[PDB]
RNA sequence: GAGGUAAAGCGAAUGAUUAGAAGUCUUGGGCUUAACUUAUUCUCAAACUUUAAAUAUGUAAGAAGUCCUUGUUGCUUAAUUGAACGUGGACAAUUGAAUGAAGAGCUUUUAGUGGGCCAUUUUUGGUAAGCAGAACUGGCGAUGCGGGAUGA
RNA sequence: CCUAAGGGGGACUCAUGGAGAACAGAAAUCUCCAGUAGAACAAAAGGGUAAAAGUCCCCUUGAUUUUGAUUUUCAGUGUGAA
RNA sequence: GGUUGCGGCCAUAUCUAGCAGAAAGCACCGUUCCCCGUUCGAUCAACCGUAGUUAAGCUGCUAAGAGCAAUACCGAGUAGUGUAGUGGGAGACCAUACGCGAAACUAUUGUGCUGCAAUCU
């Protein structure tokens, strides 16, 4: 009764959007700004902290674009953490805070600004940008890339924004996005920030779910139960972790239990393989034939 | 009445391609232009910024200032009897480097390198290109291939 | 009322159709284009006979319609209504203007007629029939031709019929199961797509 | 694998929708409002019409409607107190090809809730979405997709849970 | 490099359009007609189009070039990065396609003119016109001479 | 003609069709699926636009100051506009 | 070789209908004290990685698949066209000479390639 819709002409005639907008993760319009530098500065890059987060990892990579694709400068990721000390939560904010501020000593390790611009080795809460010393190289500016992530005051991105910052890299940023913003009286309350810099929220979810509902808190706060880790001492975790970061920032890669070639051996051998020409020739005379 | 305004006439030069519609890639955004360079003109629709004249649609010119998002671009225009130096400010969407530049630039690193071989080698090379000659003699063998001879065929309708 | 033909005999401008920009436009006095048994399958008509243009040149609806009334008066007369299947090839949509009906200011027409415009060899009118009908539907034809300005052939078809194969082709694609009725039409066997709705809908195909 | 009994196949209520189109706006349609407060325990939302009717005595956002959401246990009691009201008989027509359902009481008194000579009563329409586990797939924001065909809730599915899950009967 | 005219296309979008055939009417009436749907069919477009010429058209084919080394700045870079302009060094007449070149470049000053017309080809209005209006070129005007008997 | 129909940001996706829901029916409101834009974008027509240039929301005055360069029409004068 | 993050080109990558998927990843998935946003913790926010699953997403394979791409003793040196004649023809138009040269059609083949970082039976 009514007109088939997807003809031929309709196939014919459809453009595909680009390959990663109809797989859904890249916003070119976002990406256009991000990326495009002014013309009068001919080859030098911009640096972006792409920040992204799965169900059980937060990926902070600097990155700076090319004709020929993306470039890596450095990365850290969230299961990084159980090498500084962190082998929980590793989606907490954070968590966050301490990938942000992994990879911004990584990065100035690599760029040799270490005892220039160390960064905010203090850490009470308080908004700051990394300034730049006179008489001395300007440091090393990052520009925050979340992707498809909605801005939101009190999202884990701004937290490894704010981890970021705090490491030593300048990066633009406001603190009307951090968890401890008054909308209605514009300042930031740097003490609730400093509790989510430490996990203070999740040390007291731990100390008012044990008291009220003891099953829910071994259901869910299991692994601490089993690694006698208390609220008290919740803090203490990520303290000395951001120290050990900033001790030892450099990049071990995990020791392969295999080589390339058995990787790829192994799985080669579930990978379906194309029919060929002839064989698929075959299959239709032979689908003719049994049809008579 | 008649209307010359700015984009008359623009009906189809300024259309995207068929099934090229929508966001610039990046690699327009990207390249880098240098004061100098050779880049051809062609107006994209979908930016209106910075859009060069129907005039400028097609040419190729020097870039001669480099600005946040844009390049000036010198053309030379015909008026009457003699050329105007025309300066024309287009966003990097309406431009591409000119592809005559880099086979030139070829020959001559070509030309050098024969020019330095050769010379190591003790002889001498001619660098001029010549244009195509008239081929010399040859045989034709007719193992397998026996003349077949053809005649012109007769009238028929084929409706 | 109408000039005579010859003011409008050729093709000196570009198209003009209707269309939203010339609205108010006569109908052409051609309506029907296919005469005779129209609902007769491939089979039954398997001489083809063609009027065909030597003229690049325009043709009114007027013509179009006495030729095609002359044509099929006369093979219904001699063989009856029946016995074939005619088909008016060219639909006259160039719209022709006429201004008188001051000067030559304003001199921009108003529509006046409908025109098709052929080419050299362009089929103007088909007759599908059997072989016995010949000699009549070629006489309908060379009547129709009077109603025409300028030359016209009389061309017997290679085809079977409005198909586009020859008649020995049509003859072999039929006893090879590769040809199906489709009512005064019919469909051809294709070798791409479903298999298997390609081998349904042509189920005497001897395959190879 | 592939298999059918899987867990994460499971048919569940996604979410139900009370809708009362009342005709008008003002008094009335505060009422149902209050109605609709009353049942959900949410503040409903109130529609616009979206063009001009003389016939319907609407015009072109003119607030007509209202209705309300809910998901969850409450949506479960909701469409359970709602069925008690039409005996646990619904049609074979009033499931859709994309296997959710509906049906429409005419008085809200029969849910099972007091009666007010000040609110007075209003008919209400009753909408129930069903979908398994992963609809979350055509909803998110980054890398939405499409969910696959044997993973879709159609008529006959729907059906058949509807009957084993509350033991009442499809009118064919 | 650019182009969207000729051609082509319409069982490709838009718009126009001839004929049957098979289904659905469940939201048309009296077996029936008419609607739609599906696969087909005849014919079209200056102000339609996927495609797309020929002719015409932009740029380049070096010494003011290419490569190597390292100076300036308040611009730019996280930078010791670049941008632009440079010092110094190497590559010599096949210095980097053809053909031609009573030489190239530059300046001042002033006359007449600002009714045009014709032919081939492209082309608009008009039934057409030794009609009216455009495109490119060549002519007449401004030009005699041989031919078209005669004739811008 | 427009204090937004200007500017920035964010969220969402349009025309239409199908299948369903009391009054409710061809057209009210609700739901799902399909939907390359067949919608919309002040006004002619053409071009352009889909995580937007469309719809809705939030904040605003870059519709501000100074005077040069350039493009179109072009005499390479002015005006308008960019 | 698989997978993820960020990409380049932007269908050989899309679409329809089926089937398979080890490891890890990704994903669905669980919860609502906290920051935050809703008619609705569905989306968005946060928390646990604890209770479960490859059902879906995703990836690959299948189809005389639709589409798309490429190629060509396919059509066709056809249509068109630059240049020429005191060529033909009443004309409409056509042929010839020196050049350039399609589109549809037909047939065949193919159905993403790839850069950086990390990771994995
Ligand atoms: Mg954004
Ligand atoms: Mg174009
Ligand atoms: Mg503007
Ligand atoms: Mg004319
Ligand atoms: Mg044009
Ligand atoms: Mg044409
Ligand atoms: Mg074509
Ligand atoms: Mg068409
Ligand atoms: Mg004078
Ligand atoms: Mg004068
Ligand atoms: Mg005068
Ligand atoms: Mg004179
Ligand atoms: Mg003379
Ligand atoms: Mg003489
Ligand atoms: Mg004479
Ligand atoms: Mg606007
Ligand atoms: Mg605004
Ligand atoms: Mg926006
Ligand atoms: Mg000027
Ligand atoms: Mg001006």
């Amino acid at each position: 009764m009514q007109k088939e819709f997807r003809t031929s002409a309709y196939h014919s005639r459809f453009q595909t959007p680009f390959r990663r907008r109809q797989e859904g993760k890249t916003d070119y319009y976002q990406r256009k700004r991000l990326v495009t530098q002014h013309k009068a500065k001919y080859n030098s890059p911009k640096y972006r902290l792409v920040v992204r987060f799965t169900n059980k990892d937060i990926i902070a990579q600097i990155v700076s674009a090319h004709i020929t694709g993306d470039v890596v400068f450095t990365a850290a990721y969230a299961h990084e953490l159980p090498r500084y000390g962190i082998k929980y939560g590793l989606t907490n904010w954070s968590a966050a805070y301490a990938v942000g501020l992994l990879v911004a000593r990584r990065a100035l390790q690599k760029l040799g600004l270490d005892e220039t611009y160390t960064g905010v080795e203090e850490v009470e809460g308080e908004f700051e940008l990394t300034e730049a010393v006179e008489d001395g190289p300007r440091p090393f500016k990052v520009f925050l890339d979340i992707g498809l992530q909605r801005t939101t005051t009190g999202a884990r991105v701004f937290g490894v924004l704010k981890g970021a910052s705090d490491g030593g890299l300048y990066v633009p940023h406001s603190p009307n996005r951090f968890p401890g913003w008054d909308i209605e009286a514009e300042e930031l309350d740097a003490e609730l920030l400093r509790k989510y810099i430490f996990g203070g929220h999740v040390a007291e979810y731990m100390e008012e779910l044990l008291d009220d509902d003891e099953e829910k808190y071994k259901s869910i706060f299991k692994n601490y139960i089993e690694e006698e880790i208390e609220s008290e001492d919740v803090e203490e975790i990520y303290a000395n972790a951001h120290e050990a970061i900033r001790a030892d920032p450099s990049f071990k890669p995990t020791e392969k239990k295999f080589t390339k070639e058995q990787y790829k051996a192994e799985s080669k051998k579930y990978r379906q393989q194309k029919l060929t020409r002839a064989e698929r020739q075959a299959k239709v005379a032979k689908k003719i034939a049994e049809f008579k | 009445g008649k209307s010359r305004g700015y984009r008359s006439g623009t009906r189809y030069a300024f259309q995207r391609d068929f099934k090229k519609h929508g966001a610039i890639p990046l690699s327009t955004y990207l390249k880098v232009y240098k004061v100098g360079d050779i880049v051809d003109i062609k107006a994209n629709g979908s930016i209106q910024k910075g859009m060069p004249h129907k005039y400028y649609h097609g040419k190729t010119g020097i870039v001669y200032n480099v600005t946040k998002s844009s390049v000036g671009v010198i053309i030379n225009k015909v008026v009457g009897n003699r050329y105007i130096e025309k300066r024309v400010n287009l966003r990097v969407e309406h431009v591409k480097h000119s592809a005559c530049r880099q086979e030139f630039l070829n020959r001559v690193k070509s030309n050098a390198a024969k020019k330095r071989e050769a010379k190591a080698n003790g002889e001498t090379v001619y660098l001029k290109r010549q244009a195509a000659k008239p081929r010399g003699s040859r045989i034709i063998s007719t193992e397998g291939n026996i003349p077949q001879t053809l005649a012109p065929v007769a009238y028929e309708t084929f409706i | 009322a109408r000039r005579p033909a010859r003011c409008y005999r050729y093709c000196k401008n570009k198209p003009y159709p209707k269309s939203r920009y010339n609205r108010a436009v006569p109908d052409a006095k051609i309506r029907i284009y296919d005469l005779g048994r129209k609902k007769a399958t491939v089979d039954e008509f398997p001489l083809c006979i063609h009027l065909v243009s030597n003229e690049l040149e325009q043709l009114s609806s007027e013509a179009l319609e006495a030729a095609r009334i002359c044509a099929n008066k006369y093979i219904t007369k001699v063989s009856g209504r029946d016995s074939f299947h005619l088909r008016v090839r060219v639909h006259p949509f160039h719209v022709l203007r006429i201004n008188k009906m001051q000067g030559m200011r304003g001199a921009w027409g108003k529509p006046h007629g409908l025109a098709a415009r052929v080419s050299i060899g362009q089929i103007i009118m088909s007759a599908r029939t059997k072989d016995s009908n010949k000699d009549v539907v070629i006489e309908g034809l060379r009547r129709a031709r009077y109603k025409f300005p300028g030359q016209q052939k009389i061309i017997i078809s290679k085809k079977w019929g409005f198909t586009p194969l020859n008649r020995d082709e049509y003859i072999a694609k039929k006893t090879n199961g590769e040809v199906i009725d489709d009512g005064a039409y019919v469909k051809f066997l294709s070798r791409k797509g479903n298999l298997e709705a390609n081998l349904q809908q042509f189920p005497n195909y001897q395959y190879s | 694998s592939d298999k059918s009994q899987n867990v994460m196949r499971e048919l569940r209520i996604e979410k139900l929708v009370l809708n009362i189109c009342v005709g008008e706006s003002g008094d009335r349609l505060t009422r149902a409002a209050k109605v609709l407060e009353q049942l959900s325990g949410q503040t409903p939302v109130q529609s616009k019409a979206r063009y001009t009717v003389r016939t319907f005595g609407i015009r072109r956002n003119e607030k007509i409607a209202v209705h309300v959401t809910v998901r969850g246990p409450k949506a479960e009691e909701i469409l359970e107190r709602g069925l008690k009201v039409k005996e646990y008989q619904l049609r074979s027509k009033n499931f859709s090809a994309t296997g959710n359902f509906g049906f429409g009481i005419d008085e809200h008194i029969d849910l099972g809730i007091k009666y007010d000579p000040s609110i007075g009563i209003y008919g209400m329409d009753f909408y129930v979405v069903m979908g398994r586990a992963g609809a979350r797939v055509t909803r998110r924001k980054r890398a939405r997709s499409t969910i696959g065909n044997s993973h879709k809730t159609n008529k006959e599915d729907t059906i058949q849970w509807f009957k084993t899950r509350y033991d009442a009967e499809v009118l064919d």
